[PDB]
């Protein structure tokens, strides 16, 4: 309990007592009784066996229910020294219902991170828990894997040795459904960078998320502060480890949200946060009531949620603008062009009286609109219901109907938004970058999560697409360069089949033929509609992609044109507005307005298709991640309904099955998860034996040969010495150890120059 | 105690019998040494051990037989003999160094040095690490760890 002294109140969630560690470890238990077998309803329960018969055994579950099953459906249950085990690739039997159990164990002792293999778990307390203070962060600097219990600070901090030891840029890949966590431990990693570099950049750092989740989270079915937008954190270092800069990456804000809202769903924080009355002159600026229902675009789902509390996160989001030096001239055109949006979507039209034209139905909301805009309202209302064409020095006008109008009306307010979020990022960038020296980064990747709602579009299939590809970037990772690189370096290995591979999904939708080149030839084509869009999927995929099927309709639920089966399950997709969506088509008569805006903001916001742009995002993304080492923590939901402390066995396995958990600790316990360089072997341990290297590879068989160690957990490659994650854990301590006895030694050889000094003193005086 | 045969010479002791009475701080001047100060007139006499091995030598004692317990050179003798008999090469030195050279290029940072000499292992006082460090720094700030291996070794 000393030894855990260092992170205080912390103590207890973070590791049991030695006290709980002794009542486990004698607790009663029988091996042959004591195990796992499946359940219909838990998936697998507890139980004790009561009779062996004929192949079949007679058992006794956790529930009191006497049931009876084959011999090979029985589980063993690890001993009581494994109970709650910081890594489960420890354990002795690795099988679904010892890690499931283990999970759920930690996590009713709120202990929510588990180490499994080389890459964490982490289950959703829904709770706050004393574990992210200064003083857990200062407690995990520098401490190995061993040392100290599971923690998103120490994954940042063995990142950081991986860093400076392999000398190669990190990735901290960060998987969930929606609600899942992600957010939570990205925001972690950068605190514990910018705490330790504390101990304004680092302030700025923090400060940046936010900003960037007034604009760009909203609550949804799935999460009150849904991310709605994806994001790569670049965390800088010089070549020492110094924290030198930072930089944010960002990828494709949900734009019809803006506009848009499903029942259960509210537009983004920032408009809620204006209207809350917090800062009334907010509201005198920007023409506008405090009540939400009074604008169009707002307020056709929620309007409030419980957990938020928006008066006081509009002062979390203005102190944020200030932090990161935005001016007052900044922070109010932000605010400014927040309203005119609002503003913008109360403008109605109505049918002129012989003509299937558009013409204004009021002018109030257009005056409004275009005073915050810097435009003229005239100019404004004649370019959105007649929008110009150029034929030989004339501007004839393009005759618009009210439908076409409400969409370029929409198309326009979802331009200036997602446009004005991408200049504050850009903003944030510029304070963030320091032109300071680095040499390596550590990227933290938070990406919108896997979702399912009632109605599932355009953007459902990139959000469910992004976690496809990431769960794929894990599976090659862990389960094919891993073994390639047993292979290349001359490593005995049989090459094993985790059945870990989802390139049928991912060819459906981003290979030609598929389902996003599909949608993007029927953009190129003027008179097709959604029904030729979804004639030629069926026509191509309907009986020949295995992951393609046809909708699950049922009455009191909105209607579907397809299913597609992701590797976290199948969602129906409603196929409607996909081609507008994909083309993402502006009248250029109001844009040119935006161009001579005398609001100097709207002006330089303005100074193909959408699958097109995510397909490039993403294999740039990829490419990125592939020439870093990738840290892999898997966030996972234990509940339906938010509960803290509640687990539901069914979902919580499936979250691991579609994971590929199991198959992750696996590769970490029969391959040799960790490996250095031959030169890189002898800096760091020669200082084990050095008489055993008095050539590089000679000098590393030496020297591991002379060690009481298990022969059998290391092995030579061409380039590099391969290692099992638990020798290199007793190599680390044995190295700790020697260099113990080395200060030791060379201290009391310090002291002995010390005493001579002074005995040489007292001779003069007398002898000498 | 009474197992140690004495190997020294005759003059050998009068020689460590003389060093020892330099050692005197009694205000009778009666010439003998408190528990505390037997590590000292050791490593006086050419001795490098280990805290522990001094008190591993000294039987174990309490702080207050370090501070107020007499001895005399008859009891010292045996002790100087017996850790005479017993402490890590040059190259075992410079590696033990080597973990905190970040570069890699032959020095680590002189307030680094410091600070591991007062937290790790056996630690030295503020006070200890100030006089062993005095004009070891170069330009830089920096210290030649293989040099200053050499320079302790040779004291
Ligand atoms: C167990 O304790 C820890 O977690 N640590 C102890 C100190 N370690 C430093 C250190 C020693 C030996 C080798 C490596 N590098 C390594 O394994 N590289 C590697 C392995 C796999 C892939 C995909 N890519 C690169 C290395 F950094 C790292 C933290
Ligand atoms: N480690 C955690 N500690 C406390 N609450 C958490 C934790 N992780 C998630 N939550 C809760 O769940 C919500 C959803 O988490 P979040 O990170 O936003 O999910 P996502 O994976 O969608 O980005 C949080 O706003 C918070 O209320
Ligand atoms: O709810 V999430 O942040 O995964 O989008
Ligand atoms: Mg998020």
């Amino acid at each position: 309990d000393a030894e855990m002294a260092a992170f205080g109140e912390a103590a207890p969630y973070l590791r049991k007592s030695e006290k709980e560690r002794l009542e486990a470890q004698t607790r009663p238990f029988d091996l042959k009784k004591d195990v796992f077998v499946p359940d219909d309803k838990e998936e697998f329960v507890k139980a004790t066996i009561l009779s062996r018969e004929g192949g079949k055994v007679t058992a006794e579950t956790e529930h009191g229910k006497t049931v009876t099953v084959k011999e090979d459906q029985v589980l063993q249950q690890n001993p009581p020294k494994f109970d709650k085990i910081e890594d489960m690739a420890m354990l002795t039997f690795l099988h679904e219902p010892a890690v499931l159990y283990n999970l759920k164990e930690r996590y009713a002792s709120w202990m929510i991170y588990t180490y499994s293999g080389l890459f964490c778990v982490t289950i959703n307390p829904y709770k706050w828990l004393p574990v992210y203070n200064a003083e857990v962060v200062a407690a995990y600097r520098g401490k190995k894997r061993s040392e100290a219990p599971p923690h998103i600070f120490s994954i940042s901090d063995n990142a950081y040795q991986y860093m400076l030891t392999d000398r190669e840029n990190q990735s901290i890949l960060i998987t969930g459904e929606s609600g899942a966590g992600k957010t939570v431990n990205t925001k972690r990693v950068i605190q514990y960078f910018a705490v330790i570099a504390a101990i304004t950049l680092e302030d700025q750092i923090i400060q940046a998320n936010p900003a960037l989740e007034a604009f760009g989270n909203a609550k949804t079915v799935r999460n009150d502060n849904s991310s709605r937008f994806g994001k790569f954190i670049r965390i800088h270092f010089g070549a020492t480890g110094k924290l030198a800069s930072a930089d944010i990456e960002t990828y494709l804000l949900e734009k019809s949200r803006v506009i848009f809202q499903l029942k259960a769903e509210r537009d983004y924080h920032i408009f809620y946060q204006i209207l809350s009355n917090k800062k009334p002159e907010l509201l005198d600026m920007l023409l506008i009531t405090n009540n939400p229902y009074d604008y169009a675009f707002i307020s056709q789902g929620e309007t409030t949620v419980a957990s938020i509390d928006d008066a006081e996160e509009l002062m979390a989001t203005d102190n944020a603008f200030d932090v990161l030096g935005f001016t007052t001239e900044e922070k109010n055109s932000m605010y400014k062009l927040t309203g005119a949006i609002m503003h913008f979507g109360n403008m109605k039209f109505k049918l002129k009286q012989r003509e299937e034209q558009a013409e204004p139905d009021g002018t109030e909301e257009a005056d409004k609109s275009a005073y915050l805009m810097g435009l003229n309202s005239a100019d404004l209302l004649k370019g959105l219901c007649h929008p110009r064409v150029k034929v030989g020095n004339e501007y004839v006008t393009k005759g618009q109907n009210v439908q076409q109008v409400v969409y370029a009306k929409g198309a326009l307010a979802k331009a200036v938004y997602e446009r004005m979020f991408n200049w504050m990022v850009t903003r944030i960038n510029a304070t963030l970058e320091t032109k300071q020296p680095r040499q390596y980064f550590i990227g933290v990747l938070d990406i919108a999560g896997f979702e399912i709602f009632d109605f599932n579009s355009f953007e459902q299939l990139c959000i469910n697409f992004t976690n496809e590809k990431l769960q794929q970037f894990f599976n090659h990772h862990m389960f094919v360069l891993e073994q390639e690189e047993y292979k290349k370096e001359g490593i005995e290995w049989e090459f094993i089949d985790f059945g870990m591979d989802l390139q049928a999904c991912i060819d459906l939708i981003e290979k030609p033929m598929g389902i996003m080149s599909i949608l993007e030839e029927e953009c190129m084509f003027p008179k097709a509609t959604d029904m030729t869009f979804k004639a030629k999927l069926f026509d191509n995929h309907l009986g020949k992609s295995s992951n393609f099927q046809k909708p699950r309709n049922i009455k009191g639920k909105p209607e579907a044109h397809f299913s597609l089966i992701h590797y976290a399950g199948t969602v129906d997709y409603n196929i409607i507005g996909w081609l507008q969506k994909n083309k993402d088509p502006l009248n250029e008569t109001v844009v040119d307005l935006y161009k001579k805006s005398s609001l100097k903001m709207l002006s330089s916001l303005f100074a193909q298709t959408v699958s097109a742009l995510h397909r490039e995002n993403l294999n740039k993304l990829m490419t990125n991640l592939r020439s870093t080492h990738p840290h892999f923590v898997r966030c996972i939901i234990p509940n339906e309904t938010k509960s803290p402390g509640v687990i539901d066995n069914p979902l919580v396995m499936h979250q691991l099955r579609c994971n590929g958990v199991l198959e992750g600790i696996r590769i970490c316990r029969k391959g040799f998860p960790n490996r250095i360089l031959y030169g890189d072997f002898r800096q760091r341990y020669r200082i084990l034996n050095p008489a055993a290297i008095p050539d590089s590879r000679k000098g590393a068989e030496k020297l591991l040969g002379s060690l009481d160690i298990d022969h059998n957990q290391y092995k030579f490659g061409h380039t590099k010495v391969f290692f099992k994650a638990g020798l290199l854990g007793l190599l680390e301590e044995m190295r700790d150890e020697r260099l113990s006895r080395i200060i030791t030694r060379i201290q009391a050889q310090s002291r002995g120059v010390l005493s001579r000094m002074e005995f040489k003193k007292l001779l003069e005086r007398r002898d000498s | 105690p009474s197992k140690i045969k004495i190997e020294f010479t005759p003059e050998q002791i009068e020689e460590f019998k003389e060093a020892f009475t330099l050692f005197d701080r009694t205000p009778k001047c009666e010439m003998k040494i408190t528990y505390g100060q037997c590590g000292d007139v050791l490593r006086a006499l050419g001795q490098n051990p280990t805290q522990a091995e001094v008190l591993r030598v000294l039987g174990k004692p309490k702080q207050e037989e370090l501070n107020s317990k007499m001895m005399d050179f008859d009891t010292f003798l045996p002790m100087l003999q017996h850790i005479s008999k017993n402490t890590g090469t040059y190259e075992d030195f410079v590696e033990g160094l080597r973990v905190f050279d970040k570069e890699g290029n032959g020095t680590v940072m002189g307030a680094e040095l410091r600070h591991v000499l007062a937290t790790l292992g056996e630690k030295l006082t503020e006070d200890e690490v100030e006089k062993l460090m005095a004009g070891q720094e170069d330009s830089n700030g920096c210290i030649n760890y293989e040099a200053f291996v050499k320079h302790i070794m040779a004291g």
